[PDB]
């Protein structure tokens, strides 16, 4: 005291908001690639008309 | 200032902000000049008819004056007649640095500096 | 689209050159803005009284519009309203960029950045 008072210094406290991996649980599948672009092809086959 | 405080109570002993200046990845170039008038820390600066750094002051004149024209981004703070430390070249984030008024958006902070080696940008 | 064809013919695949669109060893500086054209890769820009990038167009009004002034070379296209990232500065090949006609000699698209960190170059 008197000049400058000394101080204890309790642990730090960080409010580190993290936004959790929700919708990535629907993405599971990783694929790393270096080719320009993906492709995919997609079908449909009506056996059902009389 | 000669007692301690027995008494409890509670204190707010402050707060720190940090000033982020550079805004991208140019080369930073500085250089120093004499002051004209008093300059604060990232002020724009501009040069007087007689080659003093002044702070910058757009529509000043009916031909433009030269302090209109911005030069550099003072590094340092400095009183009339002192050498003044300021940048000539790099990214700076807009937001840090003093303006004119007037000067309100970033769309009129950068056609200061369109010609120069000086470029500035928002911070993301 | 699916009719396969049965004429033979020569089967020129395709042909390819690259775009060097580097002619020096300087700083490479880019910020991207407000588009308010339609720009394509590389073309050089301005800027309107708007301050929204431009494509460069010199004689642009009895006094010179800003739209005449070049300031900075497009990195990837983008349309009106969309946001379109440029290079500020750099040395950049003489034949890489769009420029618009009438501009035709490397004289005068040199002359178009006599001072800024954009300079143009042959190659060799």
């Amino acid at each position: 005291a008197g000049l400058y008072t000394t101080y204890q210094l309790l642990e730090v406290q960080r409010k580190l908001k993290t936004l959790p991996a929700f919708f990535l649980q629907w993405f599971p599948r990783q694929i790393n690639f270096q080719e320009d672009m993906i492709a995919f092809d997609k079908v449909i086959q009506d056996v059902t008309r009389v | 200032t000669s007692l301690p405080n027995y008494l409890a109570g509670n204190g707010d002993l402050g707060s720190w902000e940090p000033t982020q200046i550079f805004a991208g990845e140019a080369d930073i170039v500085t250089e120093g000049g004499a002051a004209g008038a008093d300059i604060e820390i990232y002020q724009v600066i501009a040069k007087n008819a007689a080659g003093a750094m002044v702070p910058h002051d757009p529509t000043a004149t009916e031909v433009p004056a030269p302090q209109s024209v911005a030069i550099g981004i003072a590094a340092q703070p400095a009183k009339s007649g002192q050498n003044v430390p300021y940048y000539i070249g790099g990214v700076f984030n807009h937001a840090a640095l003093g303006w004119h008024a007037s000067l309100d958006t970033l769309a009129k902070r950068q056609a200061v500096f369109d010609r120069t080696n000086i470029h500035i940008g928002n911070l993301y």
